[PDB]
RNA sequence: GCUUUACUGCAGGCUGUCGCUGAG
RNA sequence: AUACAGGGUGACAACCCCGUACUCGAGACCAGUACGACGUGCGGUAGUGCCAGAGUAGCGGGGGUUGGAUAUCCCUCGCGA
RNA sequence: GCACGGAGGCGAAGAACCAUGGAUUUCCGAAUGAGAAUCUCUAACAAUUGCUUCGCGCAAUGAGGAACCCCGAGAACUGAAACAUCUCAGUAUCGGGAGGAACAGAAAACGCAAUGUGAUGUCGUUAGUAACCGCGAGUGAACGCGAUACAGCCCAAACC
């Protein structure tokens, strides 16, 4: 049974959307679709994901961009693990 | 062209074999990827 | 290593559940901070939390769960 | 015009691609046939007893 | 004393003659009308069907065939050939009629093996024949003592090797003695020059 | 490769005959 | 030494190491066979024209094939016990 | 692991390794819900069959395999110092199909003609003999014998 999420995208680009938008971003499953990253990311780091962009990478995966409500605090997840 | 999403993964696992043989291998060997390609000079497959 | 088939099979269906999810997080974690490039590392583990993975998922094959 | 060069410079078509029952670029994208296992004529592998010598 | 279906069988001597011809009249134009192979509950000829291994069993199936009549459908050679081998409207094929329709019976039931076939007539632009199939996974016939051999794996798809009845006799495996120096134990193992 | 009243054959067409095919 | 086959080991090794002879064990195949046992019941006399496979046996036209020659095997059209 | 690194880890809770059995076993692929260059779209034995509880409920087929094997289709170069019958050759190649081997096989046989043999393969021989053939070039058995291995049975019908 694969798994949604594969780990997070760690990079500069990542690093400003998670400072300046409140957005996480993902490598994920290339069969998992938007609303199946919204709930796996929800249920992982429980926080309420308000919206999902997707793109088939050229290296053979899924990057996912997360965009976390205001409650929830990017910088601060992200800095959990 | 357009590229389908079995392509695209095609192409990036050709990409990905593109690459050096990891320095540690040559010293654990004790002295190439004959594999090498290049975008101009070779011509990959479909 | 650290968990054997032993104490596997001595947990209860619900345990083996529980366990499963408890390293699926650490090993997610792992390749985290491996994706962040971080050193904290100790790739014996990242190897070992697989292994276990395997195991619970065999043992709860065995067992019926 | 020339048969030659001048005419290898209009070839930007695509015919044979990977077939996705044996992996060759094979497949006619066209005729939707692979042209060396035959995936898309036949159930059956494309084989001949001419793909090698009379005795072997 | 005369069993029944010996009337059946004095019947089909003279197909061309009393009742079975107005009968046959009858019959070859709805068989006209029908397709190549056309399954039919009971054997035309019970006599001749018993009598090659019929029963009235379940598993045991029974197929009409119809065949063109004639030569060879053969297409003029395109390449170089000596007059020997430019021939186009004499030549025959090997099989007869008879063995033609038993593999198209075959192929129609996939599952079943040919056990046997008898001819039905034809007219003027075709043949009939009847064949008898058998199926080797039905219960009633792996316990039947007459039948249960031909479920055995080396029995499978026995028509096109020859296995048949019909495919011995055109395969000129008839006489045990003299004439069959090339035919016997096969014609393939004989250099195939009988 | 080509030609033709070269040799020998093969398709194809025409024609008779038998089967399809019956009653007065 | 019932072991002097072969190999390895910093150079020509029976005796340095693996093995090698002897002896022993297991699996596969032979084979669900052979043997054995259960059941079934072989055979003979007299009478009885009750039964015993049809487009068959066979013949002819046309082909192919064969060493098959008048005397091979098969296909096809027609006739047919 | 190959693979003679670095770091780290596992192993007396007996790891590595080996044997046997089991678990997991993505997608395409006969490929089978429909479609597609390995992906997508909205519950599926698609298709052909058998049985049938007439419902895909129970089943079969499909494709692979080095060659070997069986049934069909079937050349030409070549030889004949040309060439047409003949030859090369039922070879190459093609279509279909089975198995671990196939095929054959218990006489409407043989015909060393006999007061004789006794299912069938195969091996040796019979023999380049008989037979064929622009009677040219060439083609070419069988019965028998010596071996190998041996094994004989079941229906249809009569009478029920
Ligand atoms: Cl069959
Ligand atoms: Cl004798
Ligand atoms: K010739
Ligand atoms: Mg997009
Ligand atoms: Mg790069
Ligand atoms: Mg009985
Ligand atoms: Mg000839
Ligand atoms: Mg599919
Ligand atoms: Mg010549
Ligand atoms: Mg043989
Ligand atoms: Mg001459
Ligand atoms: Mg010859
Ligand atoms: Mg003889
Ligand atoms: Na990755
Ligand atoms: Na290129
Ligand atoms: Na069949
Ligand atoms: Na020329
Ligand atoms: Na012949
Ligand atoms: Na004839
Ligand atoms: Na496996
Ligand atoms: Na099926
Ligand atoms: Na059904
Ligand atoms: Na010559
Ligand atoms: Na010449
Ligand atoms: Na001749
Ligand atoms: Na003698
Ligand atoms: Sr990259
Ligand atoms: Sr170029
Ligand atoms: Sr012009
Ligand atoms: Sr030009
Ligand atoms: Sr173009
Ligand atoms: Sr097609
Ligand atoms: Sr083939
Ligand atoms: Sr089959
Ligand atoms: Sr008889
Ligand atoms: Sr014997």
């Amino acid at each position: 049974s694969w798994d949604v999420i594969k780990h997070p995208h760690v990079t500069e680009k990542a690093m400003n959307d998670m400072d300046f938008q409140n957005k996480l971003q993902f490598a994920v499953d290339d069969r998992a679709s938007k609303g199946e990253v919204a709930d796996a990311v929800e249920e992982q780091y429980d926080v309420t994901v308000e919206q999902v962009n997707t793109q088939n990478t050229m290296d053979g995966e899924k990057k996912a961009v997360v965009r976390l409500s205001e409650d929830d605090d990017a910088q601060e997840v992200a800095s959990r693990i | 062209g357009k590229k389908s999403k079995a392509t695209k993964k095609r192409l990036a696992k050709l990409d990905n074999q593109n690459s050096r043989v990891p320095a540690w291998v040559m010293l654990k060997t004790d002295r190439r990827n004959h594999k090498r390609r290049h975008w101009r000079r070779n011509d990959t497959d479909e | 290593t650290v968990l054997h088939v032993q104490e596997i099979r001595d947990m209860t269906p619900a345990e083996r559940e529980a366990e499963l999810d408890d390293l699926k997080t650490e090993l997610l974690n792992a390749r985290a901070v491996q994706a962040a490039g971080g050193a904290p590392e100790n790739p014996g583990r990242i190897k070992e939390l697989r292994k276990a993975i395997a195991r619970i998922k065999t043992i709860q094959g065995e067992e019926g769960d | 015009t020339g048969a030659g060069t001048p005419s290898q410079g209009k070839k930007n078509t695509t015919t044979h691609t990977k077939c996705r029952r044996c992996g060759e670029k094979s497949y006619h994208t066209k005729k939707k046939v692979c042209s060396s296992c035959g995936f898309g004529k036949s159930a059956k592998r494309r084989d001949y007893e001419w793909q090698s010598k009379a005795g072997e | 004393a005369r069993s029944a279906y010996s009337y059946i069988r004095d019947a089909w001597e003279n197909p061309g003659d009393g009742q079975l011809a107005e009968l046959q009249w009858q019959r070859q134009q709805e068989w006209r009308n029908e397709g190549a192979v056309e399954r039919i509950e009971r054997p035309t000829r019970l006599d001749k069907a018993r009598s090659q291994g019929y029963k009235a069993k379940q598993g045991v199936i029974v197929a009409r065939v119809s065949v063109r009549k004639g030569s060879a459908r053969k297409r003029r050679h395109k390449a170089g050939r000596r007059s020997k081998r430019q021939g186009v409207t004499r030549i025959t094929r090997r099989k007869d009629i008879q063995r033609v329709a038993e593999e198209r019976a075959s192929r129609t039931f996939p599952n079943l093996r040919v056990l046997n076939s008898y001819s039905v007539g034809q007219d003027g632009r075709q043949k009939w024949h009847e064949v008898i199939l058998i199926d080797p996974n039905h219960p009633a016939i792996q316990n039947d003592d007459d039948l249960s051999w031909i479920c055995a794996d080396d029995q499978a798809d026995r028509v096109f090797r020859g296995l048949t009845g019909a495919g011995r006799r055109n395969r000129g495996l008839s006489g045990k003695g003299k004439g069959s120096e090339k035919t016997r134990p096969s014609l393939r193992s004989n250099g195939g020059k009988a």
